[PDB]
């Protein structure tokens, strides 16, 4: 009997931070227990300074982000250009998945940008298109690995103030896009260590008012 | 799991790579995978994990007590048979697939054997999910009459293409050289090809950081007297 | 697998390919096939590797222990102990075995034992997934009283034929020759077979 | 197994290790059994040769086999243990199949077949 | 859904300094029944692309068929058919791409694996991959089936990653390539000695080589194995 | 279904200079239902540690084996057992049970009195050892401990240090397993005192 | 069968069990009490497969006595409950394992304390304050871990066990047909005849 | 999950919680299972994820053509019935939804209705879905009376979902409340679970099982 | 939906039918009316799969309230019954058949007779002096047979449909939680608001 | 089945045995599978006997019109709609056939078309259940211009062979030969071909 669907592993990971955003992923591509390619870009620039990743079946996910691409420039053509909103975005792209609810894209959906108002945007979204806006998320194979190490060292989870003896909570401090990126290479760089799917090199994608940046950086090829 | 054997001159070698695994997750990131049945008769082992290290264990003690009741140096045909039969008797549920090499005053030998019981004869073996990577080096590389240290420098090789290209290896490389008329040397981690890059923070915490309800001394100690 | 037993004048071959397969992988390439059970008495084996390795180990214990007793055993005792293992084990056995011996009173014999468990005598015999591709070669082609030359061509040119279609074939064409003079091994390579 | 048969007849017709049984009965200790119009009164000999005994955890020699029967005896103190023990699992077992606990006259002809039993089983005394 | 019946096995590729090399044997499997032996599955489409193909020989067919009209419609009102309007190797693998992801959406698949290799018009190599699923992927060596198991580990110690494309000439990549084609013959159970490799360069353009066979082969040392474990004779 | 899912809980255990640290939630449950919140998982035979996560009838089972085989060593010995020796001793018990296991993910832990060498390890179902130099996880948020451990841990942590290191590793990896949590210990093990000390954590 | 119910208050452990016996389309019986006393001082109410749980029951309650004429002493309710669980341990790696959760509610003599253990048919065995087995947890412990004070009289214990079954009257769909209520405490078990 | 509503003098309190699973794997705890259908009407989330947001939203548009064609707000009846034949249509082909569609207008007054993926519409008082709907009803049905007050009937809810979230492994993360009045909705904040259960124990004196 | 009954008697028919509806673990209401009125002098109860019985009702309901403004007249119960009949028959070898069993009650006004009819899913129809659908019959036609009499009156049939609802109430394992009850007569459809 | 078309000097013809089989009875002992769908375009039938049949009434259907407009249609161009009924129907259709033809362009040509439909130009061709049995022995006894007695004998010795071991197989012997010269039938029977 005829499978449609596939499992082409990877990770990816959205953080938003005060006038900023980033996603990030790795660049290998598998099936079962081979290496298809060391480096295939996952994290796409989509126009109007939004950011775009579908993990999982990679068939399905370079079609959605074709359609999305492809929804941005009929946006700019029904709507005199005007600018496709993070918000916007989001609700097209639940559209976009809950019109193949019964023959769903196996993927798990993020983007990433700046808000109406400037501030760090992050939205995630199941195969069939329920989505949210959120602070912190990671996707794909790893993603057990990672959230529970963000939980604690982005939103601070189960530390508290010495000497208080948990009766005060440490601060929730704001963090530079220098410090997210610390923390997204020690996500990646953990997680190349425990799980098989993970490795060979990691690409960030940040979001601010000037635009969008990439850097690249190695990881383990074993 | 990638293991390796190749014949050379006057002995034969086995290599390893170092990493096993439960499903997708390391479980070990610096496994030994070389398992010792006798002082000079070494064996490498892919499949479930837990029945490779217990059958190993079980024939290298009976073949223990059988050089000691023939007062002779237990031969690597011996441990092949031992083997075999246990492992046929229990029609592949022992999930035990391994390379048996060694010296003995017979000679040097090299075996392979699938869990089901089947065994084979060859100057180069190669087994696990890495097995057709590493067997594409040897098939590349190999020829009659190396030296001990193309032997190594083989071996090596062809455990490094698993490590690198099969998902289920990775990590390090583990030899055991056994050469006729000399000690057999064991060599840990030969090759460390894989060492973490410091890591951009230091997550060392305040001490205090952690919410506490109750402390309590263990008592580990004995009744005591008086 | 490719595997036949050619009765001729001075006595019998065996002959086999050297592949050994787990699904399309070649698990090795250069496999021997023919395997001794006593001095004049050999087989061929087919099916799984397990088995049929398994049931010739037995089958030389049970023909060591005879010779002890009893003196030299005769091919056709050879083959019913073989017969015993396989019909009494069929419904966990996956093993099909030619059962080839020289004697001097009774020359060269060939017995087959297919699936089941039974026994049948036979001029020649072959087996193995890549014999169904030369029945009608065989059939065609095979004479009684043959000499050394003509079978060991008559086998070469036969499991070339088998090793061209059958994708499980494959590698050397190995061969054992049975006479009174003794037992000689005989190896042919790709480069010689297949422009045959 | 061993298998030996220890209790057999001899030529007047006598089974000796059963009489010899009875000896060491004699030798054991006084017990007696009175039954009133309402009640059964158990009395029981101990030998005053053993002093510096230790009477809160030293075996009794009357033993309830349920809330309702006792059990005294005379002979070897070991034995008699292996016959409670058994007399106890049967009165259980009584109460379990037939929701009801054992008359006297059952327990009594239980313990009797046991005793019976060891004079025509091979290899036991 | 279906169920392939003639069967095609590995195709194997790489890039090197000036261009892309490809390669695939002349089989069409039926089962274990090695049933047609003179299968081209490498089809050149203009002189900057070849494809090669593994999987459903029946569908390879058709998908040969449809690469034909493909020419044939790009020739069709275009005066720079042969220049400037020519087909891409970026282009044909786009448009395969496209067909393979349509046909496993109507759950009716080209049971196929495919390699598309070439030299765009600015000289830069292309080497993509797409199979029945709809699924590509890029890099600088790609193999399908065994290939993918057996050949992309020794391919790959000739170019790791991408800086080693500048520093790997033709006659190196080509050696890989043959070495690894004999190392499928050792191993795959559904190959043959016959082959075709194609090799297209930036400068010399596309080389079309029929009719290879695999040689220099080491069988010799069979002769000393014997038995599968006690047997000395 | 799962029997190795059926109860929950987790079990994590690491190394430090010249200490050991072995730690594990509280809870217990019937798939959804949460039962109880004082199912302890981490046990001791003299100066050996062990946590046991999986079926929790499994866990008492092996609680009350290795109690009354390490009591049998000891009365026979005349000395305690040893870490390296106690980890052969679980490994022989699995595997005798090759085609009926034991449900469970055991980890040891305790420091060798007469070398003074901290010694951790770890096992599947059936009886497979894993001896890692720096932590050892187990239960139904092993890949969340994983990820947690891999970040935290650095080797030669003082005891004080070691504690703060795998409190936060158990406690932010449990908040991300449903059949974890339920409230959690920490063992902070020296050659001559150990120190159990109960966390405040969330109890949803 | 059905609903079986456990609450260890200040003096006395109390154990509620339903009272019907559905043979799939009829409701045979309505009077049923799913309890067996084990020792003058220790009750076990039980719920599973039909004709094991009795059996499982009076087989434990034959062993219990046993024990009790043999030593002519009371077993404490931590050791009868470590009995029981391992029996049950062992059964669930029989050829046909007793499909029986049981609650063993007794009154430590030695200790002064009420003592109250659940065991499930695999033997996971847990001591609570309160506990019950199957579906009956799910309705009635959010009223338990509301109201549950550790200084509860016997009177405080029924009433908040009556509010319990009132829920579960409300909210199952099953007509379970009341519940037989005993008391256990330092003067032995007796049974509430008008709940 | 656990969601509920529940009808008293006051209006209607919706409370659910905030948790997601996959498996075992807690996915979120940052879930927004109230679905704002407009400024009037409320409806919760259970069953399907997607299903409930995507048919809701939707829901929400068709209310803005009703009122824009009839210029008169829409009613609860009529709001929760054309998203009951929507699902029934498709009923077979695998949707996933079990809601309550809250609203309080003139002609009604508080209104709920539960709302089935195989076609189910119910109206009620007192409705509650989920993994841990059983817990929630405990604590509604020993404490529900008409006569609530607005806090009293707010922290009721929030305490329903706390009783489901401590017991019930795939409730928790915080608890999301509303209050929805004739002159709409009113939000009354997030909580988290972990800082209110203890702050309910100690104020409370419940939950003496637990350490703390 | 679960129990639903009907009793035609001398001058009236009696249609009883229960209050709860379950959602597999709990009980989500207690007083759900399972029938509508399709004519002033005809009513309609039934049970079935969730979603499609009330679906299924109010489509007969919107059908039969046309036909009677169209000719300004009530149709019989017989012609009603058939026009149901119809679509159960349709329904049944449809793509998703309509998983519903109605009872119909009506008082025909040009005989002066009143009239009950049960129809299952399959679109079986049959006129019954009493009737039932699912497990019901199997609990109260032994006491109807026993009983029933043409010449009853409402308050006759009234009692003996007590008596079948105190048998269910006792044999049925699940607690339907009551029924509600409604007399068709001469004068129209009309609530029994205390039974 | 056992089928045949073979190329030689002056032509092609086709060859087959005379068995259908519903089980293991004999349906038909003389039964014709040689199908002509054009004067000199003929064919081979294996497989579903009512799928094969279908799909030749249409291929004749199609060959017919397109002589009506288009004239004498080439053997390719019959080999290319057999293929497209058997690669487009590939899901509902069990279908192996062999075409045969003569052109005076292009004389004896031979296209085979297994399960999936793919074509297949070939100088000869074997096909059904049969064909297995000789790949062996028409691959060393085939050579290219043979005449038409050699061929005669090449297909009559094939099929002998291929009768002799596949039980599906059996009867007559049919053949058919395209020449210049025209159409032949031959007939041979078993009393003839079981004595080779
Ligand atoms: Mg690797
Ligand atoms: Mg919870
Ligand atoms: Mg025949």
């Amino acid at each position: 009997q005829f499978n449609p669907y596939g499992d082409n592993g990877g990770t990816i990971l959205g953080i938003a931070g005060e006038d900023f955003a980033v996603l990030a992923g790795d660049t290998r591509n598998i099936t079962d227990y081979s290496i298809n390619s060391r480096y295939e870009p996952k994290v796409f620039d989509c126009g109007d300074n939004i950011v775009m990743s579908a993990n999982g079946f990679a068939a399905d996910g370079d079609a959605l982000v074709k359609r999305f691409k492809n929804s941005v420039k009929w946006y700019h053509f029904d709507h005199n250009d005007k600018k496709l909103s993070i918000n916007s975005a989001a609700r097209n792209i639940q559209h976009l998945l809950y019109g193949k609810r019964f023959f769903p894209y196996y993927v798990h959906t993020i983007i990433a940008g700046l808000d109406e108002d400037g501030k760090g945007a992050v939205y995630s979204f199941d195969p069939v298109g329920s989505y949210e806006r959120e602070q912190c998320r990671a996707g794909g194979a790893a993603a057990s690995l990672i959230m529970p190490f963000l939980d604690n060292q982005v939103n601070f989870k189960n530390q508290y103030e010495p000497g208080t003896n948990g009766k005060v909570k440490k601060p929730l401090k704001y963090l530079s896009v220098e410090e997210v990126i610390k923390l997204v290479r020690d996500s990646f760089t953990s997680a190349t260590e425990r799980h098989i799917q993970v490795g060979d090199g990691l690409e960030i994608l940040i979001v601010t008012k000037d635009g969008v940046r990439k850097e690249f950086y190695e990881l383990k090829r074993d | 799991t990638t293991i390796v054997g190749v014949k050379f001159n006057n002995g034969v070698v086995i290599a390893a790579d170092t990493r096993s695994t439960q499903g997708p997750i390391v479980a070990d990131k610096n496994c030994a995978k070389l398992h010792r049945i006798s002082p000079k008769i070494w064996c490498a082992g892919a499949g479930t994990a837990a029945d490779t290290e217990a059958v190993t264990q079980l024939i290298g003690s009976n073949i223990e007590l059988h050089s000691l009741y023939t007062s002779r140096e237990p031969r690597v045909v011996s441990a092949l048979q031992m083997l075999k039969q246990h492992l046929f008797k229990y029609q592949g549920h022992i999930g035990a697939y391994l390379i048996v090499a060694g010296v003995d005053p017979t000679g040097s030998h090299l075996f392979s054997i699938h869990a089901n019981g089947s065994t084979d004869v060859g100057y180069y073996l190669s087994l696990g999910s890495g097995s057709l990577a590493a067997m594409a080096v040897l098939e590349s590389h190999w020829k009659q009459d190396l030296t001990k240290e193309e032997a190594i420098k083989l071996a090596s090789d062809a455990i490094q293409a698993g490590i690198w290209n099969d998902l289920g290896s990775g990590s390090n490389v583990d030899v055991c050289v056994m050469e006729i008329g000399k000690d057999a040397e064991y060599l840990r981690n030969y090759l460390t090809p894989n060492v973490r890059e410091e890591k951009q923070k230091s997550y060392k915490f305040p001490r205090g950081t952690t919410a506490v309800l109750k402390e309590s001394i263990v008592n580990i100690c004995d009744i005591q007297e008086e | 697998t490719s595997i036949m037993a050619v009765t001729f004048k001075d006595g019998v071959i065996l002959g086999a390919d050297s592949r050994t397969t787990t699904g399309a992988y070649i698990a090795n390439r250069v496999t021997d096939k023919l395997t001794r059970v006593h001095d004049k008495i050999w087989c061929c084996r087919s099916g799984s590797a397990a088995d049929t390795q398994a049931i010739a180990d037995i089958v030389q214990y049970h023909l060591e222990l005879y010779t002890s007793q009893y003196g030299t055993p005769s091919t056709e005792t050879a083959a019913s102990v073989f017969k015993e293992l396989c019909y009494e084990n069929k419904d966990n056995l996956t093993a099909g075995i030619i059962v080839a011996g020289y004697d001097d009173k009774n020359k060269g014999e060939v017995y087959t034992i297919p699936l089941g468990g039974s026994v049948h005598k036979l001029p020649y015999a072959i087996a193995g997934s890549g014999s169904t591709f030369i029945y009608g070669y065989c059939d065609k082609n095979f004479r009684e009283n043959m000499s050394k030359e003509e079978t060991v061509d008559f086998i070469k040119h036969s499991l070339s034929q088998a090793i061209k279609w059958d994708g499980s074939s494959g590698g050397v064409i190995r061969m054992v020759v049975l006479t009174a003079a003794g037992v000689e091994r005989l190896i042919f390579y790709p480069d010689e077979y297949e422009q045959l | 197994g061993y298998d030996r048969a220890l209790s057999i007849f001899s030529p007047d017709g006598h089974i000796f290790q059963v009489e010899y049984a009875l000896e060491a009965v004699k030798r054991g200790t006084c017990a007696v059994g009175v039954k009133g119009k309402n009640c059964v009164v158990l009395g029981c000999e101990r030998r005053s040769t053993l002093k510096l005994q230790d009477t809160r955890i030293t075996p009794s020699k009357v033993s309830k086999i349920d809330s309702h029967v006792v059990l005294s005896f005379s002979g070897l103190n070991a034995d008699s243990r292996i016959l409670i023990e058994k007399a106890r699992v049967e009165a259980q077992s009584h109460r379990l199949t037939l929701e009801d606990p054992v008359t006297v006259e059952y327990l009594t002809r239980y313990v009797a077949g046991v005793q019976q039993r060891y004079t025509q089983s091979g290899g036991v005394r | 859904t279906q169920q392939p019946i003639v069967t095609g096995t590995s195709v194997i590729s790489m890039k090197y300094d000036n261009g892309v090399i490809i390669a695939a044997d002349n089989l069409g499997s039926y089962g274990s029944l090695l049933r047609f032996n003179g299968v081209e599955r490498l089809i050149p489409v203009g002189d900057n692309t070849v494809v090669g193909i593994s999987g459903d020989i029946s569908d390879m067919q058709h998908i040969e068929r449809l690469l034909k009209d493909l020419v044939t419609e790009n020739a069709y009102d275009n005066p720079l058919a042969d220049a400037e309007e020519a087909l891409e190797p970026s282009y044909i693998f786009e448009y395969l791409a496209t067909v393979m992801y349509q046909r496993r959406s109507k759950m009716n698949p080209l049971w196929n694996a495919i390699i598309v290799a070439g030299v765009q018009s600015n000289g830069d190599q292309f080497l993509r991959y797409v199979n029945l699923l709809g699924v590509t992927y890029s890099s600088p060596t790609l193999a399908t089936g065994f290939g993918a198991h057996m050949a992309n580990p020794l391919l790959r110690k000739v170019v790791d990653r991408e800086s080693d494309i500048p520093k790997t000439t033709v006659q190196v990549a080509e050696e890989a390539i043959v070495n690894a084609m004999r190392v499928l013959y050792y191993r795959d159970a559904r190959s043959s000695r016959n082959f075709s490799l194609a090799i297209i360069d930036k400068n010399t353009g596309l080389t079309f080589k029929k009719n290879l066979q695999v040689e220099n082969m080491k069988w010799d040392f069979a002769k000393d194995i014997k038995g599968y474990g006690t047997q000395k004779i | 279904s799962d029997p190795s899912s059926i109860n929950g809980g987790i079990v994590v255990a690491m190394t430090g200079k010249d200490c050991v640290a072995i730690a594990c939630d509280l809870r217990l449950g019937s798939q959804s239902l949460g039962v109880s919140n004082k199912f302890e998982k981490i046990f001791h035979y003299g100066h050996v540690f062990l946590g046991i996560t999986g079926l929790a009838t499994d866990v008492t089972t092996l609680n009350e084996m290795f109690r009354y085989k390490t009591n049998l060593y000891k009365l026979k010995e005349e000395r305690a057992i040893e870490p390296e020796t106690f980890t052969q001793l679980v490994s022989s018990s699995l595997y005798e049970r090759r085609f009926g296991p034991y449900f469970v993910g055991p980890v040891v832990a305790g420091i060798n009195s007469k070398s003074g060498k901290p010694f951790i390890a770890g096992f599947d179902l059936i009886g497979c050892i894993d001896e890692a130099k720096d932590f050892i996880v187990s239960g139904t948020a092993s890949d969340q401990l994983f990820g947690m451990c891999e970040s935290l841990y650095e080797p030669n942590l003082e005891p004080e240090d070691l504690f703060e290191t795998i409190s936060q590793a158990l406690l932010n990896a449990a908040d991300r397993d449903a059949l974890s949590g339920w409230g959690a210990v920490v063992y902070i093990i020296k050659k001559d005192e150990v120190v159990k000390r109960y966390l405040k954590m969330r109890q949803d | 069968m059905d609903i079986i119910l456990g609450i260890r208050v200040q003096d006395s452990v109390i154990l509620a069990s339903s009272k019907a016996v559905t043979r799939g389309i009829s409701v045979l019986k309505d009077s049923d009490d799913k309890t067996r006393q084990l020792s003058p001082h220790t009750l076990m109410s039980f719920a599973g497969e039909a004709g094991d749980t009795v059996q499982f029951a009076e087989y434990i309650q034959a062993n219990i006595q046993l024990y009790s004429i043999r030593e002519d002493y009371e077993l404490s309710p931590q050791a009868v409950s470590s009995f029981v669980r391992q029996e049950l341990a062992k059964s669930i790696r029989s050829r046909r394992p007793y499909q029986v959760n049981v609650l063993i509610g007794g009154y430590d003599k030695k200790k002064n304390k009420p003592e109250l253990y659940q065991i499930d048919y695999l033997g996971t065995k847990v001591e609570l304050p309160y506990g019950a087995h199957g579906y009956s947890g799910f309705y009635t412990f959010s009223l338990l871990d509301h109201h549950y004070r550790p200084d509860m009289t016997t009177e405080e214990g029924l009433d908040l066990l009556k509010l319990c079954v009132q829920e579960l009257e409300k909210r199952m769909p099953m007509d379970f047909k009341g519940v037989i209520v005993k008391i256990v405490d330092k003067d032995g078990i007796r049974q509430v005849d008008d709940f | 999950t656990t969601t509920l509503a529940f009808r008293f003098q006051g209006g209607i309190i919706v409370a659910v919680d905030s948790r997601a699973t996959a498996g075992n794997w807690v996915a979120s705890q940052t879930v927004k299972k109230v679905i704002e259908i407009n400024p009037f009407l409320l409806g919760t989330m259970a069953g399907g994820a997607a299903d409930c947001q995507f048919w809701e939203t939707w829901l929400g548009s068709q209310c803005r053509l009703h009122e824009l064609r009839e210029k008169e707000r829409i009613s609860v009846a009529a709001a929760s019935k054309i998203l009951s034949n929507l699902v029934y249509q498709y009923k077979g082909a695998g949707l996933s939804m079990g809601t309550m569609i809250c609203g309080y207008t003139r002609k009604e007054g508080p209104t709920i209705y539960y709302v089935d993926s195989d076609g189910t519409r119910l109206k009620g008082d007192i409705f509650c879905v989920g993994s841990g709907q059983t817990f929630a009803y405990g604590v509604l049905d020993s404490n529900y009376k008409w006569d609530l007050s607005v806090e009293d009937a707010l922290y009721l809810g929030k305490r329903s979902i706390l009783a489901a979230a401590h017991r019930d492994a795939y409730s928790g993360g915080s608890v999301n409340l509303y209050h929805v009045t004739e002159d709409g909705w009113i939000y009354h904040g997030n909580h988290d679970v972990g800082e209110l259960f203890w702050k309910v124990k100690e104020e409370e004196g419940s939950f003496n099982n637990v350490i703390g």
